[PDB]
């Protein structure tokens, strides 16, 4: 089956915070084509931009990024079903298994390692745990500024709430009923000591 | 095999498509015995699958000359319905094996048309109209 | 093992400095310091000047890189890359070359923690003023001086 | 024909005798159902050209549904038996 290089992959999931700041700030470093001009903004500043601009800027920019994660969960989802073939229901049997079925398949197509231990209410939320979150592995500031790369990093966390909303979606419980939410709460508990130093929790809750 | 005619209905019960590949009101015909076929999913007379995580093609019921089989994608509540003559089944192993195989493309198509990143978020239109082409293009 | 090490770019300003002192690994690692900020111009100044002699009297069609550069105490050991990025290395002679090694960093330190790392700058000259050698923005990233020390320590 | 009709008559009533019994056991009732539904299917499907297919089709069915004579379930295989008697029926007399 055709492949493509993780790299290039990655690079482009990466771009999307950027993404997600520019075109709405288009919608809110000059350069030639071959005869109009285009204006290019770097990367990285957008990036400082998103940080320091306004709380609704921040929530409009964080709910688009959401939303492109929900296409790529939406999208992806189908074709998951078609190949893997897990052992689901359309609506609900129980809510551990559809957890079980996006651990054990979804991380491992996206992401190149299973996502770890989850823990589990029986009755209301779950928590998804992941150490050391591979698409941030390389995302670092300063030596002293280490409050700022948390409360920056942020909106990268977006992408996969938007992909874990979607696949629930299109497999019974709509985005009406259901609320996702990450946090850097997760500690690195006692594995060996990576690049970033957190990691990431998914509170998932279903109703 | 040239099918009478296809029919896809989502968990909702909303037939997307009863395309046929064409007299003119065998259309009417064809959609009654979608209607007809379309309660059988839900219902104890017939064992579905539900073994080994694999969709199963099962002979769902024959009505005024027109053998319907039909498969439920339990996964995604997706459900296909497609009918043949008698005078173009000569009821061997082979013919039951190519018929799971043409169901097998018809879910593909939908599949793909479905993850068209370009589908803004339910027009059905559209959906018809790429799925009404894709349809041209195999049955023909 | 090695003395100093220095890496410049594109814009022939120098944007990491890594001085080394007597063989404990805990050495005196004064990085990105204004009080090498003279002698590293010069060895820029050096590095180009041999380089454009290289080219200069070249043959065939490949366009040869200058690999390394010994005077009487010490060595020179220099990777050029196309992206014009130079990592030049000062080091005891004691083996052969460091270009594995320094490949190495290129390829598992400074791509995968500056490059990959969009949080940070690249091309670190800004607007103009500072495309020429006039200006200092050198990295300060924590994962590639940590790593970077971490790889450089049994070597020394 | 000699050859195949009568092999499948006999296959099909210790089939539906030993495989089954009668009287309750709804699990029973359904295999039942489906075992004539594919009898008749494959009956159908490749003895035609035989000019007394529908005669033999309506006195099959009609005696096979005096069985399921003495619940929901019990009522809805009927009414399909019925369904399938009464569309031959139209099938032939048209």
């Amino acid at each position: 089956l055709p492949k493509v290089s993780q790299s290039v992959y990655q690079m482009l999931l990466n771009e999307m915070v950027p993404l997600a700041m520019g075109i709405e700030r288009q919608i809110s470093r000059l350069k030639i084509e071959e005869h109009h001009t285009v204006d290019i903004i770097r990367s990285h500043n957008l990036i400082h931009e998103l940080y320091k601009a306004d709380e609704e800027e921040k929530e409009k920019v964080l709910a688009r990024l959401r939303n492109i994660g929900f296409q790529i969960g939406l999208k992806l989802s189908e074709l998951l079903i078609f190949s893997n073939n897990p052992n689901l229901k359309f609506k609900e049997m129980d809510l551990l298994l559809i957890m079980k079925f996006i651990c054990r398949d979804v991380w491992k197509q996206i992401f190149g390692k299973q996502i770890d231990n989850l823990k589990t209410n029986h009755r209301g939320t779950f928590y998804l745990l992941d150490y050391d979150y591979r698409p941030i592995q390389s995302f670092s500031l300063e030596e002293d500024a280490k409050n700022e790369e948390l409360k920056m990093i942020e909106p990268f966390l977006e992408i996969p709430v938007g992909i874990i909303r979607g696949v629930l979606s299109s497999l019974g419980y709509s985005s009406e009923e259901v609320i996702c939410l990450a946090s850097f709460i997760d500690r690195p508990t006692d594995r060996p000591k990576t690049a970033f130093p957190k990691g990431v929790s998914f509170h998932v809750q279903v109703t | 095999l040239r099918p009478c005619f296809v029919s896809l209905i989502d968990e909702s019960d909303k037939p997307i498509l009863i395309y046929v590949p064409n007299e003119m009101n065998d259309v009417l015909k064809y959609n009654v015995l979608s209607n007809i076929s379309l309660d059988y999913f839900e219902s104890a007379l017939v064992e579905w699958h539900s073994l080994d995580s694999k969709p199963l093609l099962k002979s769902i019921f024959q009505l005024e000359g027109v053998s319907v089989f039909a498969m439920l994608i339990k996964q995604t509540g997706l459900k296909i319905v497609i009918g043949f003559e008698q005078k173009s089944l000569s009821g061997a192993d082979d013919e039951f094996e190519a018929i799971n195989q043409i169901f097998e493309t018809v879910r593909k198509i939908y599949i793909r048309v479905k993850c068209n990143p370009l589908l803004v978020s339910g027009d059905e239109k559209s959906i018809i109209k790429s799925l009404e082409r894709k349809f041209d293009e195999l049955f023909i | 093992g090695i003395y100093s090490f220095w890496i410049f770019d594109r814009h022939c300003n120098c944007i990491f400095d890594r001085e080394w002192t007597l063989a404990s690994n805990s050495a005196s690692g004064t990085i990105n310091s204004k009080q090498n900020e003279e002698d590293a111009k010069l060895l820029y100044g050096m590095i180009f000047s041999l380089r454009s002699i290289t080219q200069k009297l070249s043959k065939g069609s490949v366009k040869n890189d200058i690999r390394s550069i010994s005077t009487g105490k010490y060595r020179v050991h220099t990777y050029c890359t196309a992206s014009g990025l130079w990592f030049v290395l000062l080091s005891d002679f004691k083996q052969q070359s460091y270009t594995q090694v320094l490949q190495y960093i290129y390829s598992h330190i400074y791509v995968k923690y500056v490059s990959n790392n969009l949080l940070s700058p690249y091309d670190f000259a800004e607007n103009e003023n500072e495309m020429r050698g006039q200006g200092t923005r050198k990295i300060t990233n924590r994962n590639f001086i940590s790593v970077l020390e971490s790889f450089l320590a049994p070597m020394v | 024909t000699l050859d195949k009709f009568q092999l499948h008559k006999y296959f099909f009533i210790r089939r539906l005798r030993l495989l089954k019994l009668e009287d309750q056991t709804l699990t029973a009732f359904v295999g039942a159902f489906q075992l004539i539904k594919n009898f008749i299917e494959s009956i159908s499907i490749e003895y035609r050209k035989s000019v007394r297919l529908l005669e033999f089709k309506h006195y099959f069915i009609t005696s096979m549904l005096s069985y399921f004579e003495f619940n929901p379930l019990l009522c809805e295989i009927k009414a399909e038996l019925l369904m399938l008697k009464r569309d031959n029926w139209v099938q032939g007399v048209m």
